[PDB]
């Protein structure tokens, strides 16, 4: 029950430092070699770098040789990734993964990831995201199914995560990836669909969260009225 | 400066057997690139497939097979299913440190789909900011392929429009897109008609949906 995860990500200034952790559980931490992958936006992912079980052994891309630093404390089941000089090229998600290295047959694999850490270099401030409804365009009368949703929009940096009627909700949603408008600020939209007629009786909030700028947000989703 | 190249997006039918690649850019693939493969799925969940180029990993079903072909590396997919259907990245090794390939796209063929059309006017609290947005939802549809014009007033509008599309649904295999229509408080109370216009494969003509602003 390999688990792994990351923290540390947020908004950082160009030329500044950050740390990311990443606390690793469900195996014998100490028994295996560590890695760090990125991926930055519309880009694939790139390998960072290696550790293995004694610290003895520590390989990075060549461009980054310098400017990253991995460790680890087996003792507390921990990897650390030392970013310095940041850029905007280092805005990405960056991930805590696991590697299975079999020397005798030459056998090395990624096997474990976790779900990453979102880390954004820039000199703009944190911005709360507005949330808007979008109401249910048909009436509990005309029968069937309706859609609505919630319109998250300019906030920074990413991410912000969305929920309906705090996680009861699942099943139809659709959240959509966000788009970075001209503003330079993000934005997205969630939208479910529901039962016509359970418009006006069953309740629909969408909990939006925006930690960067510790916004917590519950909009509450009706049809208006006329 | 090593580059690993990848087909960007490959199409097969449930059942067929396909076949992605694995390019080097200083050479062919050989045995000390130990080429590995991770699959993404939806929500950046990734898991490891492949390692030393032709082994499985642990609960990797038989289906799944590595090999170098020609001057590549490849993933060959026996007999391929809906759930096969992610975002597969290759790896190389290049002497002290790994390189990823761009990854391919591999969607599975299922029948079309029309989407349900949707359109939703700006609420009247964002009406405050002075900013008017105007959404447009296209729900579960297939192929991907799939055109949203904007009309106001029966004007196609331009440059002032953006999409998102989520990925391919790990139940129906389906898309869904929102079309958001940007303008400014003054410019949307300038006009009356605000229309969706959608053209798809599962459609014999386009479906509009409309509002007139106000009306309620
Ligand atoms: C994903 C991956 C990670 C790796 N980390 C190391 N250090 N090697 C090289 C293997 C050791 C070199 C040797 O002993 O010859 C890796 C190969 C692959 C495919």
């Amino acid at each position: 029950e390999v688990k792994l995860l990351e923290s540390g990500g947020g908004l950082a200034q160009p030329g500044g430092s950050l740390k990311l952790s990443c606390a690793a559980s469900g195996f014998d931490f100490r028994r295996y070699w560590m890695t760090w992958v990125r991926q930055a936006p519309g880009k694939g992912l790139e390998w960072i770098g290696e550790i293995n079980p004694d610290s003895r052994t520590i390989n990075y891309m060549p461009s980054l040789k310098d400017k990253f630093i991995i460790s680890r404390d087996n003792a507390k089941n921990s990897l650390y990734l030392q970013l310095s000089r940041l850029r905007s090229e280092d805005s990405a998600l960056y991930y805590c993964v696991r590697l299975d290295f079999d020397v005798y047959n030459h056998y090395y694999v990624l096997d474990y990831w976790g779900q990453g850490t979102s880390v954004t270099v820039s000199s703009a401030s944190t911005k709360g995201p507005s949330v808007f409804p979008l109401a249910p365009s048909s009436k509990s009368t005309s029968g069937g199914t309706a859609a609505l949703g919630c319109l998250v929009k300019d906030y920074f940096p990413e991410p912000v995560t969305v929920s309906w009627n705090s996680g009861a909700l699942t099943s139809g949603v659709h959240t959509f990836p966000a788009v970075l408008q001209s503003s330079g600020l993000y934005s997205l939209s969630s939208v479910v669909t529901v039962p016509s007629s359970s418009l006006g009786t069953q309740t629909y909030i969408c909990n939006v969260n925006h930690k960067p700028s510790n916004t917590k947000v519950d909009k509450k989703v009706e049809p208006k009225s006329c | 400066e090593l580059v690993v190249t990848q087909e960007s997006a490959l199409t097969t039918s449930p059942g067929e057997t396909v076949t992605l690649t694995c390019r080097s850019s200083s050479g062919a693939v050989t045995t000390s690139n130990y080429a590995t493969w991770v699959q993404e799925k939806p929500d950046h969940l990734f898991t490891g497939l492949i390692g030393g180029t032709n082994k499985r990993a642990p609960g990797v079903p038989a289906r799944f097979s590595g090999s170098l072909i020609g001057d590549r590396a490849a993933l060959t997919i026996t007999g391929a299913q809906t759930e096969d259907e992610a975002i597969y990245f290759c790896a190389l090794w290049n002497s002290n440190h790994l390189v990823f390939g761009g990854g391919t796209k591999l969607e599975i063929k299922r029948t079309v789909a029309a989407p349900s059309v949707f359109i939703f006017p700006p609420s009247d609290e964002q009406l405050k900011s002075g900013t008017a947005s105007v959404v447009c939802l296209l729900n579960n549809f297939y192929p991907r392929e799939a055109k949203v014009q904007w009309k106001v007033d029966n004007a196609l509008q331009s440059g002032n429009s953006q999409e998102s599309v989520t990925e391919q649904d790990s139940k129906d295999s389906t898309y869904s897109l929102s079309s958001t229509l940007t303008l400014s408080k003054a410019d949307y109370e300038k006009h009356k008609v605000y229309a969706c216009e959608v053209t798809h494969q599962g459609l014999s003509s386009p479906v509009t949906k409309s509002f007139n602003r106000g009306e309620c």
